[PDB]
RNA sequence: CGACUCUUAGCGGUGGAUCACUCGGCUCGUGCGUCGAUGAAGAACGCAGCUAGCUGCGAGAAUUAAUGUGAAUUGCAGGACACAUUGAUCAUCGACACUUCGAACGCACUUGCGGCCCCGGGUUCCUCCCGGGGCUACGCCUGUCUGAGCGUCGCUU
RNA sequence: GAGCCUUGAAGCCUAGGGCGCGGGCCCGGGUGGAGCCGCCGCAGGUGCAGAUCUUGGUGGUAGUAGCAAAUAUUCAAACGAGAACUUUGAAGGCCGAAGUGGAGAAGGGUUCCAUGUGAACAGCAGUUGAACAUGGGUCAGUCGGUCCUGAGAGAUGGGCG
RNA sequence: UAUAGGGGCGAAAGACUAAUCGAACCAUCUAGUAGCUGGUUCCCUCCGAAGUUUCCCUCAGGAUAGCUGGCGCUCUCGCCC
RNA sequence: CGGCUACCCACCCGACCCGUCUUGAAACACGGACCAAGGAGUCUAACACGUGCGCGAGUCGGGGGCUCGCACGAAAGCCGCCGUGGCGCAAUGAAGGUGAAGGCCGGCGCGCUCGCCGGCCGAGGUGGGAUCCCGAGGCCUCUCCAGUCCGCCGAGGGGCACCACCGGCCCGUCUCGCCCGCCGCGCCGGGGAGGUGGAGCACGAGCGCACGUGUUAGGACCCGAAAGAUGGUGAACUAUG
RNA sequence: CGCGACCUCAGAUCAGACGUGGCGACCCGCUGAAUUUAAGCAUAUUAGUCAGCGGAGGAAAAGAAACUAACCAGGAUUCCCUCAGUAACGGCGAGUGAACAGGGAAGAGCCCAGCGCCGAAUCCCCGCCCCGCGGGGCGCGGGACAUGUGGCGUACGGAAGACCCGCUCCCCGGCGCCGCUCGUGGGGGGCCCAAGUCCUUCUGAUCGAGGCCCAGCCCGUGGACGGUGUGAGGCCGGUAGCGGCCCCCGGCGCGCGCCCGGGUCUUCCCGGAGUCGGGUUGCUUGGGAAUGCAGCCCAAAGCGGGUGGUAAACUCCAUCUAAGGCUAAAUACCGGCACGAGACCGAUAGUCAACAAGUACCGUAAGGGAAAGUUGAAAAGAACUUUGAAGAGAGAGUUCAAGAGGGCGUGAAACCGUUAAGAGGUAAACGGGUGGGGUCCGCGCAGUCCGCCCGGAGGAUUCAACCCGGCGGCGGGUCCGGCCGUGUCGGCGGCCCGGCGGAUCUUUCCCGCCCCCGGGGUCGGCGGGGGACCGUCCCCCGGACCGGCGACCGGCCGCCGC
């Protein structure tokens, strides 16, 4: 707001002239003189709790939790069930996360990019974004955002040689870098498991940039991989293992209902 | 107005703090401005390095921070005279000159003099006319670079003395006990009163 | 995608500049596509329209095979008027029909020295 | 049987709530650093063919000249329709112009009363004679001109 | 959600059908013409019966009170679709020179005058007006301002700040 | 024409000072403060008081304790004691 | 034919008009003519507690820097010889200052209401204490034999979390006593045994993030005054020259 | 008595030039309250702020120590994080509240008065010439300023003068032109890709499916806008160290104008005064035995003065040189000119103002201050007939729609009219229970239930029952044929043809150095480089385990469509 509704000078009547105890703008001739002054319940009045510029907008996150969320999103982008349950079309798509050659990053014409997506069968995932490019619902069409454009695949690379030019005007695609991994692009809307397309140098630089549980990361100084809570976590295998079923009471499936 | 068990608070908000609120919404703006300022400096000014003048090895005056080291301001005119060059000639070479800095330590004196000798060794200059004073041929293909980053000779140089191996020794371990500190403290607290009693003993004959 | 920060993707500012643009900007806004034989013969995609251009209408209430000549170009209303396209009032008086110039296929252009210079700049910039 | 009163539904009348749109605000950030005595901000008055306001202009008054673009502005009659003459409109505007009051400046301001210089006609000339042009506020800085001093001194009656 | 649709979205009405105890919701029928919703997370200027609540509109009162300070109107004719009110003749009255008369200072600013209309305003009405639209009207050596001082207000010199 | 707000003027009534005068009007501080009136916006389920001790320039108020709700933790039983 | 139903009507019974101040409201207590829209616990800072997450005796980049000029990019990624710094790992004193390990065995000085030497263990003991371990014994279609098998248990032992007590160590005062050391023998320091006060130690659990509740300062749940100050405008009404 | 010179002065409409006022968001200087809190109110807090007054610039202010510190010392000013809600102030109540370090942003230093030396070698003005395009600036001749003091050399970091040594020869301001520059320097004009193709509805389409086995076409251009509605291609525009022209600014390169620093020795010079400080008094501060400022009085020193957080005396030590001045940087900006974006509002909201808004209007005045968006795609704004004097109406007509007819999108509630139904003495209205009437819904009303098995009656088909031909999977065994997973030794093999870390080493290694007697001594000390050993990854064959989501092939039993 930053400029008050208190521009109108006003006083209250009091006991006599029994209209109200609210302040009233004072004058004559103009029929506003005698109406509601500043206040929340009045016409043209200052709002309750005027929104201020010193609200606590921006929120700091721990860097360990940032890297934890990046590792969790990249781990959830590997399972087929998670990405299919997020909604990418992985029917005719070959093996999970796709590793393309180093001749991909040197593309300049995007016809070769469209041909690459058609040969790698991500063209169905692009065609879903073509089929859903509808108009924004609500009053959000006034502030320059009139398109519902769903997110498709993302291609993560290093050593840019024209790959942003080749992948710049495809609907639904996402520009993303190895050294700059974005949580807002790897898992938009807080939903894990986005379909991603990797390169050879990217897929080899991941092991250099995070490491295994034996060694540390060689690019990040003070980072290690998280502790794994349940190592062999197949609960059906555990509950159907003979070591657990050796020490069970009995299958008790009697009901013992109410007897009249 | 107060309540259950909590800390007594005295907030300094009685003054009209609503008018004077400065919130850094232009913090990435200043970041981009100062990036452009540094890059425009490296473009327009010279092949002189960033943070142009060289800073000295300097100790911090405290009982707290004197164990560490610091990049100072200037090269302390006695030190510059021992290095043997003129003042403004040094300022044009790239030597930072501060006339106020004194010299109490011969160790810091010789350290800054050797730092000046290393800087004079690393110096490569190019005058306009090809009469060649203090130069020669294409020295290292115009010295292989254009602009250094964050100090020319790494001005921290935190020296690390180790003294790793020595044998357990004679009765220093039997003489350097806790009582030496208390005896020195008592001697420093009673130094002058013993002198007054000695003067009174000389007075009373 | 918009990359230059000196131009708006802003709806209010674009509509403001559009409905309050001066006449030399409105001439560039009121531009019409060309027929396939004329673009094959001249190698040019779009041209502004003038008083003596022959016009085939492609969309609206009247469509196709109506190669007529325009008479008036209201840049205040963003409307050209065509001599062939008529409509009677209640009192039997004819009046022209509002046709937006972006739904207009030009079949013949008026030749002028300035238009030859314009066509030369079009062909040189298209290269 | 009707009249009057009440409750639902249809339609009609006052009403402009909700919904849809926004040439409008609000916030944040970047870029620049710019008023006047060579007349600032502001105000009064005037200007269009038909023109009250806003907008734009100052007796050259809905704009002048020039550059760029290139066939119009428009609600209506007119007017240039010329473009192998000079070219309508629009934007830029760097050249001209910018009534009066206003720091406002000849005085206070009642559009009054003057005072100098020059130019045109009026008894061919001042002598409180018509029109036009220029000058005429305060303080102060540097320099020029004049003179006041029983402030100090030289030469002389 | 390969969601919904100009073969009809939001909104609104509805003696329709139904669900949930409830907050509410879905579908049927009609006006409407361009945007809307379900789930998962996120953030609110997030739910009204009151505050002599603010703004806007509308009832009972109610076709009620009231159109009554200053003696008073009447006949005929005319313009007019239309006259208790406009105009003229005539009759009777009032103001009766300290006026309900003839002109001014201040104040109003076109209200002054002519033509035309009578929705609008005149508390009924109009053919009428100070309403509306159009077009006109203020001519000075000798009327006044301009000149002068009055009570006073005021700048320079000066002083104070 | 002169006297302009804690000032003016007053044959004195505290009367007048632009419908306001026992301190004018307009704007700002200012959204002044109030232990004091009024109001405070969807549903369902579960639990559920007090008007009492002591202290306070305290008696229309507040602090403390009591009453209450929520969040849990430590254990105990299910198989002559 | 059937139908509950925001439709209408009748009949029997019950039924005072809502909201609040109050011990007490339908009140001869107050607000409310009706209807549509707006309208009242928000936000910042600080603290405390609870909860969830990451790292964990460490934690945190919020302050800057690095990337090529990118709409979303005022985002995000990285620094590590950028950890300066905040909080915590150490408290007690007004302060000079001082500052948290003891226990067992053998020897000696008269094992003296008494200090030293050599070796070993290492955050003490008591009563409870979830859990855990050992186990007499018993029991599975006929005999000796057996291994896992069905299968509990009197009694015994080691004892998390915490509870209650005792003892121990650190600092400041108080009481009583003897000894040791000399970069210098002094109104120099240190040590011993008891009783005390401390927000202490007695194997440390913090830091950052986010949400919820409560308090405080900010206009702060919304509206409300008699009043005060600052600077200007009025003698066209009235009062007096 | 007169003339002349200097000094104090006045005069002018003398020649030339300067200040007034506005804006005031940021900045500088003065002074300046109270509401509020302390639950009361005086000190205090609000606050050295609101208001008032004076000024300038894109920044301003500050800025080269009369500083901080007290130890192994730092070193102009400014801004951020910490210091820190700490030291401290306060009816020690409420509350108020710094600084030095340290890490970062940026970093540029200097000059004059005095002391002296140069014959005033200095500056302003007038007149003509040398001179160039878009204009005023070096040199020639005489009128002033100035010796009561111009300029050169100088500034507390020392400076100057005279010999000795050894080299250097030098720059700042103009003017014509060549290639550029990090966005490919600044601004403006105008231009730059690709469907408008057949069917279908619709008033209109930008709707709906498709364009051969190469995905109809473009993309460095699928941002946005208008277009009869929802578009990347239809149009401005969007991407591009995309492409052309004009204008301006910078650094390269011919003339003109000026041009001796460093080290040793000797001699000389060496500083800012009603100012500091003291007494006293007001305001302010965290500053207390007085932090700063100011009024009055007293009022300096030269081995001096100030500071060293408790007043004073004696003594020692550290640091600085005050009473003269300039300077960009990081910082601020709710005023202005242009620009972009939004988890914000959407005509009772958002600025008071989306619109002829500071407008209408009110008050004498300061001042107060509104209401008010929407026809349709296009006006095609209803020709004409008829009633009435007209307002208005009935026909006809336009449009997809007058159910959009001039405040005209959508059109609710309160209120009113009419129609239809029902009812009416306990004012109306309500809850429980039914009954009657009416609208509407679903269904066929003495005929409506289905899915499976079997015994019966006709037609039409081919598997299945068993096997051959074939692909794909399930399951385990020889872990056979080879990969890979976990630990173990080994070749230390990539240790020199390896990655990272170690206040663990090697003074018999090297370089830059110091010490003792050009050389010797590890005789001892520092930095950097080489490698010795430790803690994880890269190979291999040999072995162990799992063949575990790590699976290929062969064989086996059992599925499978054709
Ligand atoms: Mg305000
Ligand atoms: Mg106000
Ligand atoms: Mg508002
Ligand atoms: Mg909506
Ligand atoms: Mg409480
Ligand atoms: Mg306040
Ligand atoms: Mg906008
Ligand atoms: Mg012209
Ligand atoms: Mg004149
Ligand atoms: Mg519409
Ligand atoms: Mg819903
Ligand atoms: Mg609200
Ligand atoms: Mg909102
Ligand atoms: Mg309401
Ligand atoms: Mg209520
Ligand atoms: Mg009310
Ligand atoms: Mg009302
Ligand atoms: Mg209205
Ligand atoms: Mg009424
Ligand atoms: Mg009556
Ligand atoms: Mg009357
Ligand atoms: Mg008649
Ligand atoms: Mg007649
Ligand atoms: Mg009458
Ligand atoms: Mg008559
Ligand atoms: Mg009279
Ligand atoms: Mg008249
Ligand atoms: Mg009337
Ligand atoms: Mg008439
Ligand atoms: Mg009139
Ligand atoms: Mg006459
Ligand atoms: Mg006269
Ligand atoms: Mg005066
Ligand atoms: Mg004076
Ligand atoms: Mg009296
Ligand atoms: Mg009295
Ligand atoms: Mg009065
Ligand atoms: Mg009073
Ligand atoms: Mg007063
Ligand atoms: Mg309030
Ligand atoms: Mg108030
Ligand atoms: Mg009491
Ligand atoms: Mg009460
Ligand atoms: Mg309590
Ligand atoms: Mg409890
Ligand atoms: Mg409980
Ligand atoms: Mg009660
Ligand atoms: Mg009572
Ligand atoms: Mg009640
Ligand atoms: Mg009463
Ligand atoms: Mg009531
Ligand atoms: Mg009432
Ligand atoms: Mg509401
Ligand atoms: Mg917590
Ligand atoms: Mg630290
Ligand atoms: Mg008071
Ligand atoms: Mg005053
Ligand atoms: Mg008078
Ligand atoms: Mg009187
Ligand atoms: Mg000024
Ligand atoms: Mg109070
Ligand atoms: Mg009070
Ligand atoms: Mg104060
Ligand atoms: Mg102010
Ligand atoms: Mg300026
Ligand atoms: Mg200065
Ligand atoms: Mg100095
Ligand atoms: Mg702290
Ligand atoms: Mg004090
Ligand atoms: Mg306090
Ligand atoms: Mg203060
Ligand atoms: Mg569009
Ligand atoms: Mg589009
Ligand atoms: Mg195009
Ligand atoms: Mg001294
Ligand atoms: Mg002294
Ligand atoms: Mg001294
Ligand atoms: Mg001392
Ligand atoms: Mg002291
Ligand atoms: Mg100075
Ligand atoms: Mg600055
Ligand atoms: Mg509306
Ligand atoms: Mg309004
Ligand atoms: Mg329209
Ligand atoms: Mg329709
Ligand atoms: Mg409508
Ligand atoms: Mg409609
Ligand atoms: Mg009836």
């Amino acid at each position: 707001s930053e400029l008050a509704g208190h521009q109108t000078s006003a006083e209250s009547w009091g006991t006599g002239r029994a209209v109200a105890r609210i302040p009233r703008v004072r004058g004559g001739g103009t029929h506003r003189s005698g109406q509601g002054a500043f206040g929340n319940m009045c016409r043209g009045g200052r709002m309750f709790a005027p929104t201020k510029t010193w609200r606590r907008w921006h929120r700091r996150v721990n860097t360990t939790q940032k890297r934890y969320a990046i590792c969790s999103a990249l781990a959830a982008s590997a399972l087929p069930a998670l990405v299919m349950s997020k909604g990418h079309r992985i029917e005719e798509v070959p093996e999970l996360p796709l590793v393309v050659e180093d001749k991909v990053e040197g593309y300049k014409k995007t016809k070769e990019a469209v041909l690459l997506l058609k040969k790698l069968k991500a063209w169905n995932d692009i065609k879903k974004v073509y089929a859903s490019q509808r108009m924004r619902a609500g009053k959000g069409k006034m502030r320059n955002r009139r398109r519902i454009q769903r997110r498709g695949p993302c291609i993560i690379y290093n050593e840019d040689n024209g790959i942003i030019k080749a992948f710049r005007n495809i609907p639904g695609i996402t520009l993303l870098n190895v050294s700059k991994l974005n949580i807002l692009k790897l898992a938009p809307g807080g939903h894990v498991g986005r379909f991603c397309i990797w390169t050879e140098s990217a897929f080899r630089k991941l092991d250099e940039l995070y490491g295994t549980w034996r060694k540390a990361a060689s690019l990040k100084s003070n980072y290690n991989l998280p502790m794994h809570k349940m190592i062999n976590t197949d609960l059906s295998r555990i509950l159907k293992s003979p070591e657990i079923q050796r020490a069970l009471r009995a299958p008790r499936k009697k009901i013992h209902r109410r007897v009249l | 107005a107060p309540s259950r068990n909590g800390m007594v608070l005295k907030p300094h908000f009685h003054k009209d703090w609503q008018r004077r609120v400065a919130t850094w919404f232009n913090q990435p703006a200043r970041k981009i401005r100062r990036r452009k300022a540094r890059q425009a400096k490296a473009r327009r000014i010279a092949p002189r390095p960033a943070s142009g003048p060289i800073r000295p090895i300097v100790r911090c005056p405290t009982v707290r921070y004197h164990t560490k080291v610091r990049a100072g301001r200037g090269f302390s005119l006695e030190e510059l005279r021992v290095a043997g060059i003129h003042k403004k000639v040094a300022r044009t070479i790239g030597i930072s000159v501060d006339p106020r800095r004194r010299n109490k330590s011969t160790e810091s004196l010789q350290a800054n003099v050797q730092r000046l000798k290393e800087y004079r060794s690393k110096l490569i200059l190019f005058p306009r006319k090809p009469s060649a004073p203090k130069k020669g041929d294409s020295s290292a293909e115009e010295l292989k670079l254009a602009t250094q980053l964050t100090g020319p000779v790494m001005p921290v140089r935190n020296v690390y003395k180790k003294e790793k191996a020595r044998v357990i020794t004679e009765e220093e371990k039997n003489f350097k006990a806790f009582a030496s500190l208390r005896m020195a403290r008592a001697n420093a607290r009673l130094f002058g009163i013993r002198a007054k009693r000695a003067k009174e003993a000389a007075e009373q004959d | 995608m918009k990359f230059n920060p000196f131009v708006t993707s802003d709806r209010s500012k674009n509509r403001k500049r559009h409905f309050n643009a001066p006449s030399h900007i409105r001439r560039k806004i009121m531009s019409s596509p060309l027929s396939k034989e004329l673009r094959q013969k001249y190698n040019v995609r779009s041209m502004p329209i003038r008083k003596d251009d022959e016009v085939q209408v492609v969309r609206g209430h009247y469509k196709g095979q109506q190669i007529g000549k325009v008479v008036q170009v209201y840049r205040k209303k963003y409307v050209i008027y065509i001599e062939r396209v008529q409509r009677e009032k209640a009192n039997g008086t004819t009046v022209h029909v509002g046709i937006h110039p972006s739904k207009v296929v030009i079949t013949r252009l008026k030749l002028d020295k300035d238009r030859k210079k314009i066509l030369e700049r079009k062909a040189k910039s298209r290269q």
